[PDB]
RNA sequence: CCGCGGCGGUGCGCCGCGACCGGCUCCGGGACGGCUGGGAAGGCCCGGCGGGGAAGGUGGCUCGGCCGAGUGUUACAGCCC
RNA sequence: CAAGCGUUCAUAGCGACGUCGCUUUUUGAUCCUUCGAUGUCGGCUCUUCCUAUCAUUGUGAAGCAGAAUUCACCAAGCGUUG
RNA sequence: CGCGGAGCCUCGGUUGGCCUCGGAUAGCCGGUCCCCCGCGGGGUCCGGUGCGGAGUGCCCUUCGUCCUGGGAAACGGGGCGCGGCCGGAGAGGCGGCCGCCCCCUCGCCCGUCACGCACGCCGUUCGUGGGGAACCUGGCGCUAAACCAUUCGUAGACGACC
């Protein structure tokens, strides 16, 4: 059973290609494998663009079957994309990818640290949580 | 990558696994295909029963202990196809089948390793789903294997073994969770460096 | 106290199919499956290094048992971050599907 | 001919002036084509089946693009068609769903193609009509046509299927 | 020419209650519980209906092969229900000139045991499968009845025993012979 | 002899660097011409003139908590085209 | 393909006038190899393969009641004699 | 078995990753208040994740040495430290879990000083007590069979075999 029901106006993030990492409103669908899409506060133009190279979102919004621009520019505006995403749990694990890979030498060096302690200070609290689950089992 | 590979048969397909094996073995890498009943393949179940078939005709018929070895065991069987994409008449093909190591069911050391998938080869991806086929495990039987049976009820001694270990291991994240919880201000300025340069999050 | 000389393995020498030229090997360097990816490998120096035998001198050092053919990469080879590599003197053969070892020290960055 | 993706390389011209007729008429063929090189003489092979004009006898006055009014804009595009079977030479209504009157034959030839291993240089367009939402026939496009229209994207196969070439995780398609 | 979509509803009845194991649907009602798998098939099995009204089989992506299989999966899902409200009756009526087949169930259902067709002195043993109660009627001559919850077992078994009597090195125009089904039915009818 | 000053030849053996130049293979930028004096789009609005899908609609039916959701039809615009 | 025969009825079984193929166990063409010569006909013995199935196993046909018989399928498993 | 000293040679390497099952028009995990079974397993309910963050795009562990004199962290680690009980057999070869001796006080911030600063240069670093082939110390065990010759034939050319 799918949740995800390529409308006139699924959020889809594009995965890939000229546009990558930007939503796009679907405005209209083409053909089987081809929409007529639309990201206006994301900066990608009405242009065609494949079921491919598109991964969709729980997000709609109601702009009707071709709308011109405008009346996408609001429904984006007004429902808010663009704050609603980066609450999401994709916005924050992309912008993190992103921050590894943007990552000088220095950080690395420090996160080694800071990992090496953190993960002590947590396996101190797991051999004492084993310590009273034995004695519970006692 | 580095070091030993080991690959889990299961869901894979025949051929289109062994060219990507194959590749690796002569790049000096170190491959051990793992439980190659699971291996599966394109077309029908009989097609390829009939198509096996026709090779256990192909036989030298002056006489046949000379003539090709029609090895029965999915292992060795996916080793022929494995090594018809080496050139193996040359010292370098010989050395790298030497880099091959393929069983039926999975071994000692070989329970005991994660393992990995070749996506290119998976069955699930590399076929369309309205497809029909042949597990080499039941194609091996009906050609002439004895052990169908055996590799199976030592394989579910082994998964009930293995859920054993895969309980405990889910005991022991549950505990990280739980101790991350009861933790969370003498790391609380640690975890914050990590997820500031993108790690954990 | 690691790699530096960055991992690779020398997968055989340019070719046609019923040739080859053995001055320009084929390097299949660690971690680069694109050509778009494999612009910091140019220009680097690389090692095909053993033991053999007989000590050998060692600059830095006492008289050692290891040799090396002691090559640089030319450019990238075919769409999958292959990278063709010519050492001063040819490669052994012997050294299909071993390793090379692709050092940084002639940086660009 | 061969392809790429095609272009309306539209072009006129007439059969040059004799003493006895000094102004012939001219005549805009909607060629329809990969660049100006193939349309310019892909008139000619279309006008010296109609006409009695040739690549001496003539000229091309204009040849240039028409390059599309409604780009933006999703369109039902027919298109009385014409081709050489291996046995006869056949007539086609045929209906591509795309935005832009080449891209909409761009397909065509496409199809030709595989449903009738027909190449280009037997194929020949009478003429692409946009055509309204009502006398559509094809049922093929008459269905992307509504307005509450609804996909899910159901069994869809990962590529980067050797980013990892291999991995641990089993990969998954339902989404 | 793939079609966008295609579904269809079967009405289900207040009696059963179907719930659905992701795409194995399992039916039970007065008479029992069935069970059946729709992993091959490949569509999407919603139970839209509250209190609980409508199984709903889509099909979506697809090509006119496919487009058939949902209305296939749509009847063995009717042909549940009415296999675990009803239940189903086939009965089968013994044909002869001369020789009497000489029928007698023997464990439960199970074992149906036929001497003399056709004066033959090997007596023809068939097996019912499994949740088959085979059993010689009354208020009739020459005639069986082979009740279950599941048609595909019963009509296999019915089947079994109609072509275990078979005649060879004849004319079946003429010796037309043997047990054959005559009326497919149900054991309550409402 | 100490200069290793200035000139002319080299390198014992392994090497490394630099800057001109030839040929190449690449990679960043930035400015313009034309064109159906480009098509397309945007924004701002405005004042108009028409047609289709189809409603913040209405209505037959369904499903859910008047509202929300589904289908069905006339089509004006309080959507859009 | 099909005009007919087959009491009737095309096609159970057949099937004209035509027409499309294989096959290399028939003979021809040909002259590519061999004339510093590859032992030239049959018989015996002995292997193995093919099917272009004569038997037998399992089947579908018949103008098959039985009996007996031809048409065809998988089929080359074991048979083919004095 | 342990732990000792030289030296032919043959090479490949230059952190590890210690684990479910499988599905794919679906899965992952939590928690059960409740129910059944043998700390577990199965069930039902709810709550989370699901272009997956108890993510192989993954996790971990560190990588110039020690001084000493603060904070954060504090019983961690060791002595081929030493005995006993486990569990693991598919071709185990590995874990695991318990006493006692002695020794040490290490992850992260910081002060504070130090280590041949070899005077821009190469095979640097380890898996290395590698694999194998030759020889110098102690304790405990060890203590042949095979072939020939002969005989026999159960076998025969000789060879082979009983
Ligand atoms: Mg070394
Ligand atoms: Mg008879
Ligand atoms: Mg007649
Ligand atoms: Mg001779
Ligand atoms: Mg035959």
């Amino acid at each position: 059973v799918f949740r995800r029901f390529v409308e006139v106006g699924r959020v889809a993030y594009v995965s890939f290609g000229p546009h990558a990492g930007k939503l796009v409103a679907i405005v209209d669908v083409i053909d089987q494998n081809r929409a007529l899409v639309d990201g206006p506060c994301t900066q990608v133009r009405r242009q065609a663009m494949p079921f491919k190279c598109m991964q969709l979102t729980d997000f709609i919004l109601k702009f009707p079957h071709s709308a011109r621009q405008k009346y996408v520019r609001k429904a984006w505006e007004k429902a808010d994309i663009n704050a609603k995403w980066a609450a999401t749990r994709w916005a924050k694990k992309i912008e993190a990818r992103e921050k590894k890979a943007k990552m000088t030498d220095f950080d690395r060096y420090k996160v080694m640290k800071a990992r090496k302690m953190r993960n002590r200070l947590i396996k101190l609290e797991v051999k004492k949580l084993q310590k009273a689950a034995l004695l519970k089992a006692s | 990558e580095g070091q030993v590979l080991v690959l889990d048969g299961r869901g894979h397909l025949l051929g289109r696994l062994a060219a990507i094996v194959a590749k690796q073995v002569l790049l000096g890498r170190k491959v051990v295909v793992v439980r190659c009943e699971g291996i599966n393949i394109s077309g029908n179940f009989y097609r390829n029963k009939l198509k096996y078939l026709a090779f256990l005709r192909k036989r030298m018929n002056t006489n046949p202990s000379r003539g090709p070895y029609h090895f029965r065991a999915p292992s060795r069987i996916f080793w022929r196809t494995v090594r018809g994409m080496l050139p193996h008449k040359t010292k370098r093909g010989q050395a790298a089948l030497d880099r091959l190591k393929v069983f039926d069911g999975i071994p000692p050391p070989y329970d005991k390793k994660k393992r990995m998938v070749v996506p290119a080869a998976l069955k699930v991806v590399r076929l369309k789903p309205t497809r029909k086929f042949a597990y080499l495990g039941r194609l091996a039987h009906e050609v002439g294997w004895k052990y169908q049976a055996v590799t199976a009820t030592l394989e579910e001694k082994r998964k009930e073994k293995a859920k054993i270990h895969y309980r405990k291991k889910k005991q022991l994240m549950r505990l990280r969770k739980q101790a991350e919880k009861n933790v969370e201000k003498k790391i609380d300025r640690f975890t914050e460096v990590l997820k500031t340069h993108g790690f954990l999050v | 106290s690691g790699r530096l000389w960055s991992k690779a393995i020398f997968a055989g020498y340019k070719r046609g199919l019923r040739n080859q030229r053995e001055h320009t090997a084929l390097l299949k360097i660690e971690g680069v499956y694109a050509r778009d990816e494999t612009e910091f490998y140019l220009g680097k120096r690389c090692a095909y290094v053993y033991k053999a035998k007989n000590n050998t001198v060692t600059p830095g050092g006492k008289p050692n048992k290891t040799r090396v053919i002691w090559g640089k990469v030319t450019r990238a080879h075919g769409n999958s971050g292959m990278v063709r590599a010519k050492f001063r003197s040819n490669l052994p053969a012997k050294a299909i599907g071993h390793r090379i070892r692709v050092m940084l020290y002639p940086s660009r960055i | 001919k061969a392809s790429g993706t095609l272009r309306e390389y539209k072009v006129v011209g007439r059969c040059l002036p004799t003493p006895k007729c000094r102004t012939p008429p001219l005549y805009r063929m909607r060629i329809f084509a990969p660049n100006h090189v193939v349309a310019k003489s892909r008139f000619w092979y279309f006008v010296s089946q109609l006409k009695k004009m040739k690549k001496s006898s003539g000229e091309i006055v204009y040849c240039g693009q028409v390059f599309e009014k409604s780009p933006l804009r999703v369109k039902n595009f027919g298109i009385w068609l014409r081709y050489d079977s291996r046995s006869g030479t056949h007539n086609m209504y045929r209906e591509y769903r795309d935005l832009t009157t080449a891209g909409a034959v761009t397909q065509c030839y496409r199809d030709m193609g595989a449903r009738h291993r027909a190449r280009a240089h037997s194929i020949q367009i009478m003429k692409v009509e946009e055509i309204a939402a009502s006398k559509c026939r094809r049922p093929a496009v008459k269905q992307f046509h509504d307005s509450k229209i609804k996909f899910p994207l159901p069994h869809r196969v990962l590529r980067r299927q050797h980013k990892p070439r291999f991995t641990t995780k089993r990969p998954n398609t339902f989404f | 020419m793939k079609t966008i979509l295609s579904n269809q509803t079967v009405d289900i009845p207040e009696n059963v209650d179907i719930t659905l194991k992701g795409r194995t649907v399992i039916v039970k009602g007065p008479r029992g519980t069935l069970r059946r798998d729709f992993n091959h098939i490949n569509v999407e099995l919603s139970l839209l209906g509250k209190k609980k009204k409508r199984l709903r089989v889509d099909k979506w992506w697809g090509n006119r092969k496919e487009l058939a299989t949902v209305r296939t999966i749509c009847s063995h899902v009717q042909n549940m229900i009415k296999g675990v409200t009803l239940g189903f009756r086939y009965k089968m009526r013994s044909v002869y000139a001369h020789f009497p087949i000489n029928v007698v169930i023997q464990e439960n259902g199970s074992l149906v045991e036929i001497r003399n067709f056709l004066g033959e002195k090997y007596i023809r043993r068939v097996r019912m499968r499994p949740g088959v109660a085979c059993s010689v009627s009354q208020a009739q001559k020459d005639e069986l009845i082979l009740e279950g919850n599941d048609i595909e077992l019963v009509s296999n078994s019915a089947a079994l025993i109609q072509q275990a009597t078979t005649v060879k090195n004849k004319d079946i125009r003429k010796f037309l012979d043997g047990i054959y089904v005559s009326e497919k039915g149900t054991v309550q009818q409402a």
